[PDB]
RNA sequence: UUCUGUCUCGUGCCUGGUGUA
């Protein structure tokens, strides 16, 4: 139960990790050199919190082991990479060191509510409350630590052209305007699967439960539902459109017989995806039915960013109505500028700028927090090489009148999530 | 004392500036579900007569017919045509429709203005839309909030709600005699930008903005500039919005204190000192000082002079005309608003380095016992006070230098001087330096044995060793001070979680 | 009543070429739940054709 | 020889429009010409403004006494 | 569940007038034209064309609520020329402008291909 | 899951370009030159192929419920 | 008072896009013409899909959606077809639709790419953009998976659903140099020159022009392959001309209807 | 007039399972079974 | 100067966990 972490060893002002280890480690596909050999060679060590009170720890060797006037000069360990202090949800945040810490916490909380393909065998699982995006995407700007989270293979969100502008007043007070045309094209479209489980039983000497199409000539207690939607099996068929108060499993319990069927939850309105029939531990018939429902993103749906920018869709406009740049680029989501100044999510802005360079350069940008080699000015110098304003602004034309709006709008790709 | 009530709905709230401040945009399904028993009477028997024929299926229809003997007839089952007949003493439970009075609540009902009554306007897309200015009363942002709608079920109750709890009647609160609804958030920024002295509009643009005044009398004002080209000033259009003949004097946020003493007292160089006479804006720029929820604000005068209806319109007009001009002006925030021109960065760095040297000198004096313990305080406490003073001076001075370097087009400044969102301290933290991170009022404690992290050396009372974040949010935080910033921010979350249970009791 | 629960195609008006099952039916109008959309519209029974 | 305030409290006005509207909904005769509106609340309001509502407010005092005030006797606020 | 079908932005219901004129009461010679089932595609061109008329004192439009399929163009002209004809003419000749553009674009296209 | 048919922002067809893009990347093209080869000039369209993850290739690993 | 005299000048014309410049027209007219290019220009797109059998890993609605987004070659049939809702025939007919069929089953060991080449069409003029380069991938199928469906393509326009939008990207722009100061730059020299800037590399923006209207509206209409890019512009003009002719009809009637 | 055809799990082979029958595959005896797609009309807008 | 339609509002609960403002 002692919680500990690996650290590099420092014997004099020098790491024990020399280039030969990195080279052998780089080849670990051919030769099976691995972490075990790194530990066995005595280059890495697991320090525990109680042991960490007596270790002198550098953060980065390349600066904290040279000197001008000696600060420590007796380091014993060195951090592998300081970004390893973050957890699973906190290390998908790009530029978390440019954000106010509560924003990082709120993103850690919302990163567990963002829809995406939650597992590759989702069509096999009869899970309750499953949500999968039509077209989830890899973030254009990633931390190097989300490679181990395998987020690149099972992502939860879509890179959207975010325009941080107060447009027509519905992108207001934490809400976001969305592009109806983008939605039509499947932007943030997801399918929601709900699963209903039901099992038959020997209630007793006198009463028994069985799956059968209830019939009014024999079943008492029937309701207004259309039982005819059921086939003689007594189970709804895959591919049948259902709605609130529709019977899903025609269970009847003998007394002539009482209608004990299970109905679709009120106001769900889905299509039966698949129906599986089997036996439970007790050897009685048991069936799990999964009903899919396509959820086109509408007004009121909560969308969040990787920086803590929760917001509901205030209104949706057609592409003809959205503001457009010198070319036909309209934003997919317009977010209120007043969300930034008080919450100080500058990492949001830096993401929106580097995602722009990422989409132009044709490379996924790196937003690992403590980089020191990635600062705003260098990104801007990159961005101005692609014929853009170095700070990311653009000249938007009003979608309703076609007249340029006197303020140049900050716009660029930002990885938005659907909660 | 608290029950579950019929005729109640709940939905995610979303913004809608085109609704009047006393209107709520309920979705179609809720309006189709909730009913109001309307007594049958000769004045309306025909309206209800056909309404009843429509049944429960079509939206502008009815759900039940309650006969005078109490026998309820369910219209969901399309009963025999003989039962559909209604006479004077019966009640028709028609569906909720436009104009119906509803009382709208957010569950942390902290004060009287948390359950204001609104007129319904049915709209598509499943959400309870409400006007922006009503955000402050309910404290209800639109990031996913939900609010309860209660539909009164009798005329005696609708009348009571309409005459006691209607939204415009709740503009001013007895809690502090000031307004609680004001021009807030985005439209305050837009109206500040719109009422500047250098805002000019063509005939083509004003004739379009006047389309959005409801109370406009229809006569275009003589433009403040006739030649070489007809030009209207922003204040000229805004005078059309101010209702009746109001008379107040307010001051804009950036008003110099030494301006009222020198010359240019009644003719301010910077266009501060809002002056509204005879219902016209003579000078000044509008911000939270004059349009916000503050005593003596312009909306406060409008409410005290004009009734609550003319002020209801004044609110809606400000929002609609200013948001319509915001499509021309536009407003944003981006990286260009955080960069500091590389001249102010030199000042920031020099100030922070000098402050660090001062803290080092104080530490040397303390270690040499040259530091005298001040009255009441101990030696260690006087040392902590000395260091906190030096680092507070550093942060404040760097922030102040950041303020003066911002261009007039900077969108942080536009959102701070308007008062809509943010403070100069946020600009300081974003641009110049974040500052000291405190937990329980003290610098970061020695969690390990005599040090804050394994990366520092024992007995290190320096700035970065105890939590002073010397970088800005634009430049990024060093990992040690990243963790210290996390420690400092955790206090806000803990206080938020524990305070609610103590204050609710 | 008569065609409740049958599969109907809408042959006229804005919803032309839509498939839905019937959930309510009066002498003049019927409520059709559409197979594609998550909605149940009221339509005039003269606009409906039965596919079964 | 009445001492209560000669003005109609917002509560009195509210409960009067509420009750009088309900009576109109039950077709008690209306005291003023309907130009043709039919919402009982709008009619009750019109009455009030014309000061024709046939209601007297029985105002109880803390000691147990009471004073009947015709709606036409006291002053409306709005 | 409450999504409006997309057709409601352009398909006419039973009873809907394509256009409804009402005189404005606050000033002489001013009408309110209410287009049903239309938006800014038609509102900006008519508003701008009305402004070229030297006899048009005021011309502009609003969408009373964006989810309401109704727009309001307001016109007010000199007393010697009714707003009705102001509208009529500004469309009478706007149609000509678009036809003139069609003819001129058609010739420029045939002139670009092998020319 | 599968490459989107059209770019969400503008509407350019990009559904016919994922296989081509994979072939270009099979050659030593840098993804920026690959995108230029496929004719994707606007960053909204480039975002589609740079950020797309082909999960349908994983979903096909499962035997079908024929 | 009367109509202004507009001009046109095509600078580039390809089978993918048109760059043209419009002179002597209002700011509103040039933007409304843009809006028509996006929303109000009819094209043929799949709007009805009967899925006979689908066992692929993609769901029935997923398939339907993707089929809806496939661009069809709509150049002569679209101006001749009647809107389905306006058509008098029950169900579908050639006068209001183009029938499509896709019956596919994977039996070979390798995975089958169900591209748009499998979308057979009842008409030779309306087909996915495959005339004369890879095809839109609809599904990937394993051994034993199948997809058999019937579909009908309807005449529609981008205001109802994005599927009927004939453009990939419309680049509307006017006044490249900031002569009218319709946009105010905090630092005009940080901004790259427009493609149409008649400006030397010395000065940043054109000197302020107080009395001046916007003319010379530069367009770059890029097609999605459905309509030829010049036919999109012609289709806008005929459709807007019809909208005004019909609106004047309704208006004139409403004047007499007093 | 269908004997109620089901699809096996690990086999993927159609088996006829009537009421009052234990769900067992005809071959290998797997207990998991799936109902085959409906024959009813399936039509989508493709939107 | 053989009959025959006759169907109309059913319902768990506790406890614990996670989540929303
Ligand atoms: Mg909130
Ligand atoms: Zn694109
Ligand atoms: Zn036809
Ligand atoms: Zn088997």
């Amino acid at each position: 139960g002692r919680i500990c972490r690996p650290l590099l060893i420092v014997e004099k002002q020098k790491l024990l990790l020399k280039k030969r280890h990195i080279d052998q480690l780089k080849e670990r596909e051919y030769n099976n050199y691995s972490w075990q050999d790194l530990v066995a060679s005595g280059v890495v060590e697991y320090i525990d919190t109680l042991e960490e009170e007596t270790v002198m720890l550098a953060m980065t060797p390349d600066d904290l082991q040279e000197k001008e006037v000696a600060y420590c000069s007796t380091y014993t360990h060195c951090e592998i990479h300081p970004s390893m202090i973050l957890g699973v949800c906190a290390s998908i945040i790009p530029f978390p060191d440019h954000n106010q810490s509560p924003r990082n916490t709120y993103q850690s909380a919302m990163g567990k509510q963002a829809m995406g393909v939650y597992i590759t065998n989702f069509h096999v699982r009869m899970d309750t409350l499953a949500h999968v995006l039509y077209y989830p995407q890899k973030p254009l700007v990633t931390t190097r630590s989300m490679e181990y989270l395998r987020f690149r293979e099972l992502p939860a969100g879509i890179n959207s052209i975010v325009a941080i502008a107060s447009y027509t007043g519905y992108n207001q007070e934490d809400s976001v305007i969305m592009n109806r045309s983008a939605v039509d094209r499947g932007f943030f479209r997801s399918v929601f699967y709900r699963s209903y489980k039901e099992q038959e039983s020997k209630k007793g000497f006198d009463q028994e439960e069985v799956f059968e199409k209830p019939t009014r000539e024999t079943c008492q207690g029937m309701r207004h539902a259309i039982y005819d939607k059921l086939d003689d099996d007594g189970l709804i068929a895959p591919g049948v459109r259902v709605s609130g108060d529709d019977v899903i499993i025609g269970k009847t319990v003998t007394l002539t017989k009482r209608d004990c069927s299970t109905f679709l939850r009120t106001s769900e309105t889905g299509i039966v995806d698949q129906v599986m029939v089997t036996l439970n531990q007790e050897g009685y018939k048991f069936c799990k039915i999964r009903v899919r429902s396509v959820r086109i993103p509408q007004i009121g749906d909560k969308f969040a960013s990787r920086h803590g920018q929760k917001g509901t869709c205030g209104i949706q406009y057609r592409q003809e109505d959205m503001p457009f740049t010198c070319e036909g680029i309209t934003p997919d989501i317009i977010i209120n500028p007043h969300a930034i100044p008080s919450r100080m999510t500058i990492g949001h802005l830096i993401e929106c700028l580097q995602g722009k360079v990422s989409a132009n350069k044709g490379e996924i940008g790196d937003a690992t927090p403590f980089n020191d080699a990635v600062n705003v000015q260098k990104i801007s110098n990159l961005l101005s090489d692609y014929g853009y304003h170095l700070r990311g602004n653009e000249v938007l034309y009003n979608g309703f009148t076609g007249r340029k709006i006197t303020s140049q709008i900050f716009i660029g790709p930002t990885y938005y999530q659907r909660l | 004392m608290g029950k579950r009530v019929d005729f109640s709905a709940r939905t995610v709230i979303t913004p809608d500036p085109n609704l009047s401040i006393d209107q709520v945009g309920v979705p179609r399904s809720i309006a189709a579900n909730m009913t109001f028993a309307e007594i049958v009477t000769p004045f309306n028997i025909d309206r209800l007569q056909e309404l009843v024929r429509r049944g429960n299926s079509q939206y502008p229809g009815a759900k039940y017919i309650i006969r005078d003997n109490g026998d309820r007839i369910d219209l969901r089952f399309h009963p025999k045509p003989s039962d559909l007949h209604l006479q004077t003493g019966y009640k028709v439970e028609r569906h909720m429709c436009d104009g119906d009075i509803v009382i709208f609540n957010r569950q942390p009902t902290l004060h009287k203005m948390s359950m204001m009554g609104h007129r319904v306007r049915i709209l598509p897309w499943s959400t309870f839309r409400l006007n922006l200015s009503v955000t402050t009363p309910y404290n209800a942002d639109f990031d996913g909030d939900e609010m309860n709608l209660h539909l009164p079920q009798s005329l005696e109750t609708r009348a009571e709600i309409q005459e006691l709890a209607m939204v415009p009647r709740m503009i001013v609160t007895p809690q502090s005699n000031r307004p609680v609804m004001g021009i807030v958030q985005d439209t305050l920024t837009a109206v500040r930008k719109f009422t500047k002295r250098d805002v000019f509009l063509e005939r083509g643009e004003v004739m379009n903005l006047l389309m959005f005044l409801s109370t406009w009398d229809g006569k275009v004002p003589q433009p403040a500039i006739l030649k070489p080209r007809p030009l209207w000033t922003g204040k000229q259009i805004f005078s059309l919005i101010i209702p009746g003949h109001i008379n107040c004097i307010r001051t804009h946020s950036t008003h110099p204190d030494d301006e009222d003493s020198g010359p240019y007292k009644h003719i301010s160089p910077g266009d501060t000192k809002v002056v509204v006479e005879n219902g016209e804006l003579i000078m000044g720029i509008l911000c939270k000082k004059s349009l916000g929820t503050s005593a003596g604000s312009l909306v406060h005068i409008s409410y005290l002079e004009m009734g609550h209806d003319i002020t209801r319109l004044f609110y809606s007009n400000i929002q609609t005309v200013i948001n319509n001009w915001l499509l021309i002006e536009g407003h944003t925030i981006g990286i260009g608003d955080s960069i500091a021109d590389s001249k102010t960065y030199q000042d920031i760095q020099n100030t922070i380095k000098k402050a660090k040297q001062d803290v080092i000198e104080v530490i040397e004096k303390a270690h040499n016992n040259e530091l005298e313990p001040t009255p009441g305080n101990t030696l260690r406490q006087t040392f902590e006070n000395q260091v906190n003073r030096i680092l507070n001076d550093a942060r404040d001075k760097t922030g102040s230098s950041a303020q003066k370097s911002l261009s007039e087009y900077n969108n942080f400044k536009s959102m701070v001087v308007s008062g809509a969102k943010g403070s100069k301290i946020n600009i300081s933290q974003v641009i110049a330096v974040v500052g000291q991170q405190n937990v329980e009022g003290k610098r970061i404690p020695f969690g390990f044995k005599h040090r804050t992290l394994p990366h520092f050396i024992k007995d290190d009372y320096g700035p970065e060793s105890r939590g002073f974040v010397e970088n800005s949010y634009l430049a990024g935080l060093t990992p040690t001070e990243f963790f210290f910033h996390a420690m400092g921010g955790r206090e806000g979350l803990i206080d938020t979680a524990v305070k609610t249970a103590e204050t609710g009791y | 009543n008569e065609l409740i629960g049958q599969t109907v195609r809408i042959s006229q008006g804005p919803y032309k070429g839509y498939i839905g099952v019937v959930k309510d039916a009066t002498e003049s109008t019927a409520r059709v739940e559409l197979h594609s959309t998550c909605q149940t519209i009221s339509v005039d029974r003269q606009r409906l054709t039965t596919v079964g | 020889k009445r001492i209560t305030t000669p003005y109609m409290t917002k509560y009195e006005r509210a409960r009067v429009l509420g009750t009088r509207a309900l009576q109109i909904a039950m077709c008690a005769p209306v005291m003023v010409e309907l130009e043709g509106e039919t919402d009982p609340l709008l009619i009750a309001m019109k009455e009030l403004k014309a000061r024709k509502i046939p209601i007297i407010i029985r105002r109880y005092l803390p000691d147990g006494s009471y004073e009947d005030w015709g709606v036409d006797e006291l002053i409306i606020s709005d | 569940m409450n999504a409006p079908p997309a057709f409601e932005s352009f398909l006419l219901f039973e009873g809907e007038k394509k256009i409804t004129i009402n005189k404005d009461t606050k000033v002489p010679n001013a009408c309110l034209f209410t287009i049903n089932k239309e938006d800014h595609t038609l509102g900006n061109i008519i508003k701008s064309q009305l402004l070229k008329d030297p006899q048009v004192l005021f011309a502009g439009y609003k969408v009373p609520h964006p989810l309401e399929h109704k727009i309001i163009i307001r016109v007010q002209t000199t007393p010697d020329y009714s707003p009705q004809e102001a509208f009529t003419n500004a469309i009478t000749d706007l149609i000509s402008e678009l036809s003139l553009l069609e003819e001129r674009f058609r010739v420029a296209i045939k002139d670009k291909q092998e020319g | 899951m599968i490459i989107p048919v059209r770019c969400f922002t503008c509407g350019k067809i990009v559904g016919n370009k994922w296989e081509a893009y994979l072939g270009l990347l099979q050659a030593e093209y840098t993804e920026g030159d690959a995108l230029d080869a496929l004719g994707l000039k606007r960053y909204c369209c480039r975002r589609m192929l740079l950020a797309h993850v082909d999960l349908i290739e994983k979903l096909l690993n499962y035997a079908p419920l024929e | 008072p009367y109509a202004n005299q507009p001009t046109v000048r095509i600078t580039e014309l390809t089978d993918e896009n048109v760059k043209f410049i419009i002179e002597n027209t209002d700011l509103a007219v040039a933007n409304s013409i843009r809006r028509v290019f996006i929303a109000e220009v009819p094209i043929i797109a799949i709007d009805w899909v009967q899925i006979d059998a689908n066992s692929s890993v993609l769901h029935d609605e997923f398939i339907a959606h993707r089929l809806g987004l496939i661009p069809l070659t709509s150049d002569d049939i679209v101006d001749k077809l009647q809107y389905s809702r306006d058509c008098t025939c029950e169900e579908f007919c050639p006068e209001c639709s183009v029938e499509f069929t896709l019956d596919v089953r994977c039996n070979e060991d390798q995975t089958r790419h169900v591209t748009s080449r499998d979308l057979i069409s009842n008409s030779p003029r309306v087909i996915p953009v495959t005339s004369r380069q890879d095809d839109i991938l609809i599904v990937k199928l394993r051994k034993g998976q199948e997809l058999r469906l019937r579909a009908y393509a309807k005449k529609g326009f981008g205001k109802e659903h994005a599927k009927w939008n004939p453009t990939a990207g419309v680049a509307f722009e006017y006044d490249p140099d900031n002569a009218l100061r319709h946009t105010v730059y905090p630092k005009p020299e940080e901004w790259p020159k427009s493609e149409y800037s008649e400006l030397d590399e010395d000065e940043s923006q054109a000197p302020y022009d107080p009395n001046g209207k916007p003319e010379r509206f530069y367009y770059n209409v890029e097609s999605c392959g459905s309509l030829r890019p010049e036919t999109i512009v012609l289709s806008a003009l005929s459709g807007l001309k019809k909208k005004l002719s019909d609106l004047q009809t309704q208006l004139s009637h409403e004047i007499q209807s007093d | 007039q269908q004997p109620m055809i089901y699809i096996c799990g690990e086999c993927h082979t159609e088996n006829e399972i009537k009421s009052r029958d234990p769900i067992r595959c005809r071959e290998c005896g797997y207990r998991i079974m799936y109902k085959k797609r409906t024959k009813r009309l399936v039509v989508f807008d493709a939107r």
